[PDB]
RNA sequence: AAUUAGCUCUUGUGUU
């Protein structure tokens, strides 16, 4: 179902989600094991 | 053999890698640490990009 | 005459004459730390 | 010295309530605000 | 590396007089007191007494630099009181206000314990 | 650097999401050293076959 | 690092609530009721704990110079 | 000098009870560099007292 | 402001009323993309907002897209700073 | 051309703090009552650290600091005490020093919490305020760590430094209602009413009086724990007397030979 | 919601970002193809029934405070700012004192500055979450009163509570790491660790040597000062000294020594000297919206003004500061700490809430006693007389810049001279 | 090559010739001080206990000279070295045998920088003739530069990090020269534009504009204790 | 009384 006004939680879960999946370093790391 | 090439640190070629928490302070190293650099001569080096 | 030193990774204190290979006698390590100095210190609480 | 020395008394300083209207010149400041976008919709439609 | 020492902030050292008094030329019956190692604490105190004086024409006090510890006071009185006698009552009146004070204090304190 | 330039160290548009609008030295690099955003990424690459 | 043991502005002993306060906070009382509770009234004591980082609990963790 | 290079104990005066090593000395005053302030002060040898 | 010690009437304006219209180099925001400042906007859009017009006031706090306007309004600034002073120290030389 | 006549009357009492009301008085001799309450009153307070062994992660600078801001009950020590400057004695003695000794070893795997009872004095008199809630944390300690120094502690006030300030507290307030417009509010209906304000809900400020003068001080003083606040406030009226007196000495020394 | 859903309770089932991503709900756009799609702002505001503008969008924003960088996103209301005083604060948050690292007893770095008592922000954004700034804060939330007191802070200069800076408020710790090694330099020189006598040495000084130790090094605890030798080398020509020296005007303890071997075996250490740093007048500080000043002048407890209860401001700043520079943003934050301070809870920052604005925020102080605009009514620290004007009062987060005027005091009257030109040195 | 030692910048005509790095010369923070006159600068207690300033011996001024000399390097109202007639110049930091601390007629003594001494001020971005203004010494407990703030606006300095420096003139004819040309005061009015160059900045306008309003009234006491502050005040309370 | 060249980063001037 649609997030009507309680989307402050939801957007950043997303982004604490993705926080948790990528660091902060993730270009280096990623590009130097490539 | 043909050389050593240094290793950006918390890559997958590094003793640092997929470690827990009490396995770095263990070792004296911060978990919070993002790694991502280098070290050259005890010095720690950084590549911009 | 000797000097206290305290191994890093087994924490034990040796002693190393002058002029002699900076290792540990056992773990085999190679970084020792000088224990603290034996004179007084006085730190007002200011 | 003696202004810097009565200021001790009188005091000076500066806050958010120094930033704030009467509520009556926002609804001023927000009509003037509309009226130029309409304006410059009627510009922008004229030109079209 | 610069920074004075605390107990500068009180102590006297060798050759340095509390209070000092100087004849002012400018009008008659003026005088300056010059104290040493002391603030606002004493200097608000001395000029209010100062001022509640109906034969002192003038009471005034300052501190000439919050880094250097000493306050000058500055006090005018009609000709036939000295301004020095003005000063050593100011400090007599203000000892019988603080031991009044306090004994008043006690006695209250002593009340309220007892109910 | 020292470059009579002034083009390359404006922000341009294209700098939205990818490059913080805000973080950048004031001394003489002023525009011409960036900081990647918070949610920016690099790609690595792969293979076009 | 480690919790002040007076408050910075009026100087009332507050390092000796870090470990009360943890306990109300873990007895689930909110950190206002907990800071009430603790006989905190002016705001600066409260900003004291309230906004306080303990890392001298992350320093335990690491092995010790000498032993 | 003797006193020179000496750990000493400041007896008297406000900076009593503070330690400190002394840098230069002559025969009436000395310089103390303190063990517990980052500044260095002179004071008469009376006041001094020589410790360890 | 009205003893001159600091600020000034357009001060006030902007803390209050509104922050008014970002400009560089003379101009409005240019269009950086293809016809448009931002992707937020649509194709050949003339309006105040698109184009760098700041309708809030710094009390009231400034949209996304505004802010950004504003980010490279303030940027050219500290730019025309750092290449005046080293423009104007030759021609001050050359004069002395 | 002389002194008026205060009177007292305390509201509350207890072992923190206390308020009370100062009547027929001048603005002037309240305020140095404050100042003196929180700069010049005596307390008992570490000033000397030798510290033997210290392997905490804390250095010994953290530790000394922390140890100076422990406060110590200094109830009646304080007027016996000589001021180390004037004790006419080499090393800290009994009569112008209290000394203390810590010694603290971490040998269980669990964390020893270094905290105020650790402290031992040598006088039953004067120690940390855990004589009847935690201590004040010290330092926290891992196994195989260890701590050992040991202090003596001084007389001073607080205008040399801020651990010998005894109150926590001072909430000094004349006035409660506007009537001498000392403040001026630009909108006085947005101002809450003040704690000791005689006034109705109906008006803001009390009308203006154009002859009066600052009275009826209102005090709350509450205390760190080392002095009762009763005793702190008598102390400072003492101290202030004191220094008034021997001003005045000075001053008639200075004028009988000028 | 049942994406949201799922990974709320991540860390328990296996949902991630990755599930996220191939499920087909976001995807990576890179600014070339940003060129040819739709962004709506936020959901709800630009995708409901409204007059039509769009109608046609094909992304939206996930937040859009995501914009920032690192040091951009720790400013609380950024967007109340004007820009270069957001640049101005990126910038000197790379220079703020505090923990750099938790492990940073091990690391014998130069140039570490570490503080006492850093504090978690009292108004935080929520982008600093992910940062970790709560976890390795710098800075102290200290009570900022904004008012022209005595003169002493007149231009961009703040008056500290010497009180305070008694308690430990500011006070930090600077290390310093000294190394050295010695090293085969020929055949007939030869340098090692030893203790020259006054015997065996022909150029040496009156440096004193007796505060090292008899193997050529100085021990930790032992109080140090300028023109004190610490490592004591010297090599064969009978010898000459090539001993190291601590930096003029250093005055330190030496905190720890380390001995070990180099890749090629000579013996080579390390020495660590730390300095206690107490905020002097001349020192740096600076606000989280780029309003940065020097310390003027220190009063203690008594000579600053107090509220009705006992609450001295830590920092006075002048009021100058703010008309010019347009940081709102600073006297917003400092209204919401005392909410925060009272109501026992963190605020939130966030750049573009449109949930939180100073109306809210006024109303919800004024149910704590206390002026709803932040006022409050000061009483004069010397008179004890109230002041006219009602000074705003609030706690606010600042930050100490690692630029110490004891790091930058200098003078010279003849000293070392070049060997090219015969003129003074650099430096 | 030798073409390149003396090209541009950093070569001998424009970086060693034209502009050179020079001794007796101080750089720190300045700070804010509204207890000082315009043309008074405060100086820490180190500085001018490290630069000296090179006077003549003379029978008016010997007692004092040779007070300074006994009192040594240590102490810092004090002297560093003492320069005979003949060229020869003993250094005081070495305590040497009491028989050279004599000093007759002829001698110098170069002592500690004292209140009075004359500096010039500078800040780098020299624009105009009044970035080079002298001042008055006076020593001041903390380390830093104090200056009045009227002083401010000539020098452009901001008090928030701003570094300047300090130069002593070292022969009573630079001297005379500093006082007679360079001096703040002589300085207020510039010749570029004829109108002053300094005013009241900062709150003390903000406060002098509030306080000359038709509705400002004081009473006697805060009216005493503001003409306490008065240096050129003739002791007389005006009629209300 | 113990050197230099190069590079990098940073500080103040970013006001109306
Ligand atoms: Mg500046
Ligand atoms: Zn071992
Ligand atoms: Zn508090
Ligand atoms: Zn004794």
């Amino acid at each position: 179902e649609i997030t009507p006004d309680l989307w402050q939680e939801a957007c950043w879960i997303v982004i604490s989600s993705y926080f948790d999946e990528k660091g902060l370093v993730r270009q280096q790391l990623d590009s130097f094991d490539e | 053999f043909i050389g050593k090439i240094p290793i950006m640190l918390r890559s997958t070629y590094c003793l640092l890698n997929g470690l827990t928490d009490r396995d770095l302070c263990e070792l004296n190293e911060c978990p919070l640490d993002p790694g991502g650099y280098f070290i050259i001569n005890g010095s720690e080096k950084v590549l911009i990009a | 005459q000797p000097m206290i030193y305290i191994c890093g990774e087994c924490h034990t204190e040796n002693e190393i004459k002058s002029r002699d290979p900076i290792r540990c006698r056992e773990c085999g390590y190679r970084i020792m730390y000088k224990k603290r100095t034996k004179r007084l210190v006085v730190f007002d609480a200011r | 010295t003696v202004i810097n020395n009565w200021l001790l008394i009188e005091g000076h300083t500066i806050g958010i309530g120094d930033s704030i209207a009467d509520s009556k010149t926002y609804q001023d400041i927000q009509n003037t605000i509309k009226k130029a976008k309409q304006d410059v919709i009627e510009v922008i439609e004229k030109a079209h | 590396m610069n920074a004075p020492p605390a107990f500068e902030s009180f102590l006297l050292f060798e050759g340095e007089k509390k209070i000092t008094i100087n004849k002012d030329t400018k009008v008659p019956n003026a005088c300056l007191f010059t104290i040493n190692k002391e603030d606002h604490t004493l200097g608000n105190i001395i000029k209010s007494q100062l001022l509640k004086d109906p034969q002192v024409l003038f009471a005034g006090y300052k501190v000439p630099h919050p880094l250097e510890h000493k306050i000058i006071i500055r006090v005018q009185t009609t000709p036939d009181y000295s301004p020095q006698e003005a000063f050593t009552n100011a400090i007599t009146d203000l000892i019988s206000e603080l031991s009044l004070l306090e004994e008043r204090f006690r006695v209250a304190i002593k009340d309220k314990q007892e109910g | 650097r020292d470059g009579k330039l002034a083009k390359p160290r404006q922000l341009h548009n294209t700098l939205w999401g990818m490059v913080c609008p805000a973080e950048t030295p004031e001394g003489h690099a002023v525009g011409l050293v960036k900081n990647l955003a918070l949610m920016a990424y690099i790609s690595v690459g792969s293979q076009p076959s | 690092m480690i919790i002040p043991v007076r408050c910075f502005t009026c100087g009332k002993i507050v390092g000796n609530k870090w470990e009360a306060y943890l306990g109300l906070l873990q007895a689930e009382y909110t950190e206002g009721d907990a800071l009430d509770a603790l006989g905190l009234k002016r705001y600066c004591c409260r900003r004291m704990l309230l906004a306080h980082v303990d890392l001298i609990e992350k320093l335990l963790n690491y092995a010790p110079l000498e032993k | 000098n003797e006193l020179i290079g000496q750990t000493v104990r400041i007896s008297q005066g406000p900076y009593k009870g503070y330690i400190g090593v002394v840098k230069d000395a002559t025969e009436s005053t000395a310089r103390v560099e303190l063990h517990s302030t980052c500044q260095t002060i002179s004071v008469d040898r009376q006041r001094l007292t020589t410790v360890g | 402001v009205v003893s001159g010690a600091k600020g000034s009437k357009i001060n006030i304006s902007q803390v209050i009323a509104v922050v008014g219209q970002q400009n560089v180099e003379g101009k409005r925001i240019p269009f950086g993309f293809k016809h448009r400042t931002l992707p937020h906007f649509i194709k050949d859009d003339y309006g105040p907002e698109s184009r760098g017009f700041v309708e809030n006031s710094y009390l009231a706090g400034l949209t996304p897209t505004e802010f950004f306007f504003h980010a490279m309004g303030g940027r050219e600034g500290l730019i025309d700073t750092a290449v005046k002073t080293a423009e104007t120290g030759y021609i001050q030389r050359r004069l002395i | 051309p002389y002194a008026n006549q205060p009177t007292v009357r305390i509201t509350e009492l207890t072992d923190e703090n206390v308020k009370f009301i100062i009547e027929n008085t001048d603005l002037a001799v309240a305020n140095s009552i404050r100042r003196v309450f929180i700069a010049e009153v005596p307390i008992i307070a570490i000033d000397w650290v030798q510290i033997d062994a210290n392997s905490s992660v804390l250095h010994d600078e953290f530790i000394a600091h922390r140890l100076g801001l422990i406060p110590l009950t200094s109830d009646d020590i304080v007027d016996k005490l000589q001021y180390s400057r004037d004790c006419t004695c080499e090393e800290f003695c009994p009569e112008c020093s209290v000394e203390f000794t810590l010694d603290v070893r971490c040998n269980e795997d669990q964390t020893r919490h270094v905290t105020s009872r650790d402290l031992i004095s040598n006088s039953p008199r004067v120690i940390p305020v855990t004589s009847r809630q935690d201590d004040i944390l010290i330092v926290k300690l891992r196994k195989g760590q260890e701590l050992r120094l040991r202090a003596y502690a001084k007389k001073g006030f607080g205008k040399e430094h801020a651990k010998w300030n005894p109150t926590a507290g001072v909430a000094f307030e004349y006035d409660p209602d506007n009537a001498l417009r000392h403040t001026v509010y630009p909108k006085p209906e947005e101002w809450p009413k003040s704690e000791y304000s005689e006034l109705d809900e109906d008006e803001s400020q009390a009308p203006y009086d154009p002859n009066g003068k600052p009275e009826r001080f209102y005090y709350n003083v509450e205390s760190c724990g080392s002095l009762r606040p009763e005793t702190i406030v008598l102390s400072a009226l003492s101290g202030l007397k004191k220094k008034l007196s021997d001003l005045q000495t000075q001053l008639s020394h200075e004028i009988q030979s000028d | 919601k049942r994406h949201i859903d799922q990974l709320k309770e991540r860390e328990y089932n296996n949902y991630s970002w990755q599930d996220l991503v191939a499920s087909g709900v976001v995807e990576y756009i890179d600014t070339l193809e940003e060129e040819t799609v739709m962004l709506a702002m936020t959901p709800d505001d630009l995708q409901e029934k409204e007059v039509a503008y769009c109608s046609t969008y094909t992304h939206c924003e996930i937040h859009p405070s995501m914009i920032l960088g690192v040091c951009a996103s720790i400013i609380p209301f950024p967007d109340h700012n004007q820009s270069p005083r957001n640049t101005y604060q990126s910038a000197m948050g790379k220079q703020a004192m505090g923990v750099y690292i938790t492990n940073f007893h091990v690391r014998m770095d130069t140039l570490a500055h570490v503080l006492y008592y850093p504090q978690k922000p009292l108004v935080t954004t929520r982008s600093m979450e992910y940062l970790r700034f709560r976890e390795l804060p710098a800075g102290i939330n200290s009570i900022v009163a904004i008012a022209s007191y005595t003169g002493y802070n007149q231009e961009d200069s703040v008056i500290m509570n010497r009180s305070a800076v008694d308690r430990g408020f500011f006070r930090s710790v600077f290390y310093r790491s000294y190394k050295e090694q010695e090293s085969k330099k020929g055949f007939d020189q030869e340098e090692v660790f030893e203790k020259p006598t006054r015997e065996t040495c022909q150029g040496m000084r009156h440096a004193i040597y007796d505060k090292l130790d008899d193997d050529g090094l100085i021990a930790p605890g032992v109080r140090v000062s300028g023109d004190d030798v610490i490592i004591g080398k010297t090599v064969t020509l009978t010898k000459r000294d090539c001993s190291t020296f601590l930096r003029t005007s250093e005055t330190g303890i030496v905190d720890q020594v380390m001995v070990t071997l180099n890749q090629e075996g000579y013996k080579f250490c390390k020495i660590r000297v730390r300095s206690v740093r107490i905020p002097q007048i001349g020192d740096k500080f600076a606000s989280r919206h780029g309003q940065k000043g020097t310390c003027g002048i220190q009063y203690r407890q008594e000579d600053m003004p107090f509220t009705c209860e006992g609450i001295t401001p830590d920092i006075i700043i002048n009021p100058h500061a703010i008309p010019s520079r347009m940081t709102i943003g600073h006297l917003i934050e400092c209204l919401q700490g005392k909410v925060s301070a009272n109501k026992g809870e963190i605020g939130d920052a966030t750049p573009f809430n449109d949930a939180v604005n100073v109306q809210k925020i006024s109303n919800l102080l004024s149910d704590y006693g206390y002026h709803l605009r932040g006022n409050e009514v000061l009483y004069n620290g010397f008179t004890g007389r109230k002041i006219t004007s009602q000074i705003f009062i609030g706690p606010t987060y600042y930050q100490r810049l690692k630029h110490m005027v004891d790091d930058k005091i200098h003078s010279r009257a003849r000293g070392p001279i070049q060997i090219l030109n015969r003129q003074p040195m650099e430096g | 090559s030798l073409k390149q030692r003396l090209k541009g910048k950093e070569g001998r005509v424009r970086g060693n010739l034209m502009g050179k790095r020079v001794d007796f010369s101080a750089r720190t923070v300045i700070t804010p001080d509204p207890n000082l006159s315009i043309d008074q600068v405060g100086v820490p207690r180190s500085i001018a206990a490290n630069m000296t300033f090179a006077e003549i011996v003379t029978p008016f001024n010997i007692d004092r000279l040779q007070e300074l000399v006994r009192r040594g390097n240590s102490q810092y109202p004090g002297a560093k070295y003492i320069i005979r007639d003949n060229g020869d110049r003993i250094d005081l930091r070495f305590h040497p045998k009491p028989s050279d601390l004599h000093l007759q007629t002829g001698y110098k003594v170069e002592r500690h920088m004292c209140d009075g001494d004359i500096v010039i001020f500078n800040r780098q971005p020299t624009l105009h003739k009044m970035s080079m203004m002298g001042h008055r010494v006076r020593i001041l407990p903390w380390s830093t530069f104090r200056l009045n703030l009227s002083v401010t606006t000539p020098y452009n300095a901001d008090f928030d990090g701003d570094e300047m420096n300090l130069h002593l003139p070292q022969s009573l004819e630079t001297r005379a020269e500093i006082q007679e040309l360079a001096m703040v005061p002589r300085m207020i009015v510039t010749p570029q534009s004829n109108r002053p160059v300094m005013g009241i900045v900062q709150d003390t306008l903000t406060a002098v504009r509030k306080f000359t309003k038709r509705d400002v009234f004081l009473e006697r006491g805060e009216v005493m204790n503001l003409l306490m502050f008065l240096s050129t005040w003739d002791g007389k309370v005006p009629q209300p």
